């Protein structure tokens, strides 16, 4: 279905047939084969491109975001968490969605929250399994200002509530975007000034996700670490570009440090000699 | 209830996994779709654009457009080897960065043949004719033009047409090779020589550039999806 | 003989003896909204020959220590007769466009450009910790230049050549829409390019499309007496060019 | 039920190979992902030209 | 039993899934249907009833019917604005809490077009023109009834008809729009001036008023579902 | 069983679309929400008027 | 949901189980099929192999090829039993290292024939007749030739044709037995004799030796799966 | 579905014996062992000669 193409078995040759020799001026890239510039034997060849398709690339859960949120109130310790959904603070995932301009499909995501309890010398404590909140905030939501806030109360917002010791809370989202499709450069502005903000964060706005213990309070002071993680299905990529060659700075930019083209080596004709007998 | 079991691995979480689930969403009216220009349904359709190629990757040219110069002179160079390298498409300096390498290395294992297109950059009055040599992995080096003549070579003759395609078969024993190769997955060299010779006309440059291409051919195939050793971090950016 | 070719659109007309095919976008061909694609409700205005017809911008001089040049559009374009004065009055923009690069030398001279097409091409700054400024993306028909060397503006784009400010690879530019004017057997290079965003139409000041790059590859070079004033012409030409959102005109 | 049955990928046995599959959500998000989608066409980014080029001719003339 | 393994998002608690699940109340014989008058079916079927617009929202008038007023006086007047605002049928205080914004509120994307009607409430003997003109996004507010007649208007010719219609088309780049608009998702401004005057016999009030009502279109949607900022509490009430 | 195969909301791949559902409880209340019922009739609240009014004419006359 | 009841042995970890489950790596395209020569489908077209049996297995020749020799010598000898040993294709340290017997310990339970071919290694010149008999399980070992005689044997007269196959049946009461063979599920014994006698001609070795190879019949097979307890560690090997 | 019946391996009370199954997963890899393959062919390792070899009769002759 996939499938690869095949070698025709090729012969000598002698005529005004020039497979070999063209023009890259052109912006064509030649679509010449090992059967046209030397004698090939028929081959059938079984191989596929099954898992080059943009569905299998793209379609695996990847870590997009992490933070750590407290249960006690003890000193000046964050007892939830809040997010800008976004996938430009997690190198990995980012640079493979920047081989295409544009993105559209469906998403997996999956939460790994796990907890812990800080060192102590006497720590002595028998506190019944964590129960944890997941709450998204699409742009324009009410933000909530502390783990007791009013906005907890998910009239509307979609939210998910998972206890410890379970399979990791899982959902799937459609295609949010008001665009036709995710953009994933944007060389533009917000505002018509040509000011403001420039690029991604100039357009893209797909709200905020907060998490929280739901137990109301932890005897000594414990932390739990979520874990978002984004798994894009039924994908659709348009206008592939040349992958990032500069470390990621900013998450907001694509601010870069010139970076070398390549590793280095001795000379244009150095070829490590590999057979010593 | 209907009398069930649970298998081993229930309950766990697995990256490459695929089932159905719940959507947070219902009934969510998605974006009428846009027929937008230049879709991708395959990464091989990328792996098989041609990318100049950065031959002349020395420490003195890692950040400037020498890197991938390759130059030619006239004068008497019998002898002399214009350059050389491994056949890598993922792991061989000069190719690594590549679009076609960019991508081998999200996978471990790849085959097929690769095009490796040369274009002269000197004026329309230089003539002459290069010997393009691939020799499959076993013996040493070609030190000479004679030894690299015996392998699998290209003799471009420079004229109108400024390209010459130098296509590299997929010679090797097993059916796939691993991007990360070693000796045993092996793939040979390439070294470039001067069959003749570089002629000019007075009041002409003597020194002249040729670029390099490489892409995929039809035959083509990644195969083990792995993550890209190009690009890491130790923080979260903001 | 396909090394001659001419284009004619609206009053305007290019000639070439020496070119070298012709690049169609991602294979598609400047085509106006279709009403199953369309959002804008109020009904359209196309100019037509109006808008759609070839712009030359300034002329630029290949030097053999030039190291690139870029511009950016529909911006560029902003003061080139109607086609500039529709991006004033209306809100929204979608245009084809067919760019024409244009340079001669001789079969004494030798050097080869890269004629890129680059969509969304969003640019660093030369301080990773600021930030760039419009003035120093675009300015109008006025080419900026890559640097062969790094740069350290302010609020600068950083020049260098090897990472096209972009942080990638100038070798990889070959996925986009392009052609190379090898002087040895080219003379010109042309690409038509498709209308192409993930928007039906999109502001034409706020928004920069694509960005035109000339990157040359092979260094110009030459004997001595041979003419050492070698320009690169560029000139484009809108295509199916629509306008939504008839307001006041747009104070620069 | 609205079962469709599809072919699986090649085992390492090769040379009763189908599963069975049922939606049981109402959002078309829900499914899992295509990944048995294989189509091809290259022609976008390697040979956009507007005249046709035969390989075995010169590319230009 | 039957083999079976438990995916991801087990034992969860999702606020909008949609499951069965065993009713506490088995056999429960539900009240008799009753066809009850002026049922709703869809949320827009309320957003689509015209609501009066508290255009003249300041400070002094936050807690007055003064707020629905849009005076106009008799006299020369030209170049004057009658009054202005954003179109952000959801975030702008104007519309913010009217029947249509208050229900985009529950919602975080919207599409469509506005039907802005105005009533003059002044005299039967009093007569006028205004131009009621819409200016996309792009460029600055109309200072001038010049560049405000550029854009999107309507002339409204005061007389037996006291309503009229000022439908703001739907000009947007994008096919939605945030309810929380932001400078990208910019929808422009409405401008109001005098075409002409109002002129007034003798005995007959020189001031009127002017009520505005704003509502959605057949071809208007929203489509995000999320919480109201308009409603919250510090404890449960009692 | 009673199964009954419906169709799924659009999904970000279009232009199998269908889920299966069936109810294993006795009582109606234990079913899913209905969130496929798109019925409109806003004339209720924006034309309840008892003499139909013609847009292209004259509210009074 | 559906209304399910998990059964005990649920979530457990049966080594010897059989379910499905999700492949981490989705839509690999395996290495095309290669049609190798000598596949094997059951174990027992190994244990159905001749095997060259060490019946001189005494602690002097544990570790030379002096373990397979079964020396025969010309003279009177009448009397003298040439070998013997019992029938434990597993457990007995005669076949215990065979191709069969090593087989047979990867499982618990074995039922069959066994063919136990004799090949004469002497010169071309030397001729004689022996006696290979077999004595079911119920008296003592045959002590002269007479009660051996008794029992089921073959008389092999050497000739031109080297080898002499020695079937022994599958006489047992149950119809498998164990390869942990204890005195309940004995097999018996085989003891050699000389049916006559090795003559030979002047100028010719006086001794000689006889080869004896064991393999299972077509009526064979293993029934019991278990860890062969002839391979073992005390550390993670490195 | 796409259930295929199959025989189970006789039990304990022979001299309904049959399961069936589905698979769920869209890769081969996926599916249960091949507990169920009989075939045989110890020619290749017990007569691999190239006259073949009558029981009955002398090896050599
Ligand atoms: C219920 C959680 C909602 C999370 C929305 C995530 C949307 C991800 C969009 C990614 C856009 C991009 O990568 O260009």
């Amino acid at each position: 279905i996939a499938r690869v193409a095949d070698t025709v078995a090729s012969g000598p040759s002698n005529s005004t047939s020039i497979p070999a020799l063209t023009a890259v001026e052109t912006g064509h890239t030649s679509q010449v084969e090992p059967s046209d510039t030397m004698q090939t034997r028929h081959v059938k060849n079984y191989h596929s491109r099954s898992e080059s398709t943009v569905e299998n690339f793209l379609s695996r859960s990847a870590c997009v975001y992490i933070e750590e949120y407290y249960t006690k109130d003890q000193d000046n310790v964050n007892r939830y968490m809040s997010w800008t959904i976004n996938a430009r603070r997690m190198v990995q995932l980012r640079r493979k969605f920047e081989l295409f301009t544009y993105m559209r499909f469906d998403m997996e995501i999956t939460f790994v929250i796990t907890s812990r309890q800080l060192p102590g010398t006497s720590i002595a404590q028998d506190m019944p399994p964590l129960t944890h909140q997941i709450m998204y905030i699409p742009p324009g939501g009410p933000v909530p200002n502390s783990v007791t806030d009013f906005a907890w109360q998910t009239s509307t917002n979609p939210s998910i509530f998972w206890t410890e010791g379970n399979a990791p809370p899982r959902m799937s989202i459609p295609f949010i975007s008001i665009g036709n499709a995710y953009s994933n450069f944007y060389d533009g502005w917000s505002h018509f000034s040509q000011n403001g903000v420039y690029g991604y964060n100039a357009l893209n706005n797909m709200g905020k996700l907060y998490a929280r213990h739901v137990n109301k309070d932890t005897p000594y002071q414990m932390s739990s670490t979520i874990r978002v993680y984004f798994k894009p299905k039924h994908i659709r990529v348009w206008v592939p570009r040349p992958p990032r060659l500069s470390p990621y700075i900013k998450s907001s930019n694509v601010n870069f440090n010139p970076t070398n083209l390549t590793d280095e080596r001795s000379s244009i004709t150095y070829v490590p000699d590999t057979i010593r007998p | 209830g209907l009398p069930v079991l649970n298998t081993p691995g229930s309950n766990q979480f697995m990256t490459s996994d695929d089932f159905q689930s719940p959507s947070a969403m219902p009934q969510f009216d998605v974006t009428p779709h846009m027929d937008i220009p230049g879709e991708v349904h395959n990464l091989m359709e990328i792996a098989e654009v041609d990318s100049v190629v950065p031959v002349n990757n020395i420490k003195a040219n890692l950040q400037s457009m020498d890197a991938y110069h390759i130059e030619v002179n006239t004068g008497n160079y019998q002898g002399e080897k214009i350059f050389a390298f491994q056949m890598q498409p993922g792991l061989e300096s000069v190719f690594k960065r590549t679009l076609m390498g960019e991508i081998l290395n999200y996978y471990a294992h790849w085959s097929g043949s690769i095009k490796l297109t040369f274009t002269f950059c000197g004026s329309a009055m230089a003539t002459g004719k290069l010997l393009l040599a691939y020799s499959p992995p076993g013996a040493d080096v070609p030190a000479t033009r004679k030894q690299a003549m015996l392998g699998t070579h290209m003799i471009w003759d420079i004229g109108l047409q400024s390209s010459c395609v130098l296509c590299i078969p997929w010679i090797s024993q097993t059916h796939y090779r691993l991007v990360q190769q070693d000796e045993y997955t092996s793939a040979g060299n390439v070294t470039c020589w001067y069959q003749t010779g570089i002629v000019v006309p007075p009041g002409t440059p003597n020194k002249c550039v040729v670029l390099c291409f490489a892409s995929a051919c039809n035959d083509f195939s990644v195969r083990m999806l792995r993550d890209t050793p190009f690009i890491g971090q130790t923080a979260l950016l903001q | 003989s396909d090394r001659v070719r001419s284009l004619t659109l609206g009053n305007s007309t290019i000639t070439t003896q020496e070119s070298a095919n012709v690049v169609v976008g991602y294979g598609r061909w400047p085509e106006y909204l279709r009403d199953d694609e369309a959002t804008a409700e109020d009904q359209p205005t196309q100019p037509d020959v109006a808008t759609c017809r070839f712009y030359t911008l300034e002329s630029v001089q290949w030097e053999k220590n030039s190291a690139g040049w870029w511009w950016k559009f529909p911006e560029a374009l902003k003061d080139m007769g109607l086609f500039g004065q529709n991006m004033l009055y209306h809100y929204l923009g979608r245009a084809g466009y067919t760019i024409h690069v244009q340079c001669n030398a001789s079969k004494f001279h030798q050097g080869c450009l890269l004629v890129v097409c680059v969509p969304e091409a969003e640019m660093g700054c030369s301080q990773t910790d600021k930030e760039v400024a419009a003035m120093n993306l675009t300015k109008g028909e006025a080419a900026h230049k890559f640097e062969p060397t790094k740069t350290n503006g302010e609020h600068t784009v950083q020049s260098i050549v090897c990472n096209a400010g972009m942080g990638v690879g100038v070798g990889n530019l070959t996925i986009y829409p392009h052609q190379w004017i090898n002087l040895r057997t080219n003379n010109c290079a042309t690409i038509v390019m498709p209308y192409v965003n993930s928007v039906p139409m999109d502001n034409m000041f706020r928004h920069y499309n694509f960005t035109l790059m000339v990157i040359p590859f092979a260094p110009l070079d030459y004997a001595a007496q041979a003419s050492e004033y070698v320009p690169v012409t560029v000139t484009i030409a809108p295509m199916c060019a629509e306008y939504n959102g008839l307001r006041l005109a747009y104070q620069q | 039920m609205g079962a469709q049955v599809s072919t699986q990928k090649t085992g390492a046995h090769e040379t009763i190979i189908h599963y069975t599959n049922i939606n049981y959500y109402k959002d078309a998000a829900s499914n899992s992902a295509n990944r048995q989608d294989f189509t091809q066409d290259p022609g976008k980014f390697t040979e956009p030209v507007k005249d046709i080029m035969i390989k075995t001719m010169p590319a230009l003339n």
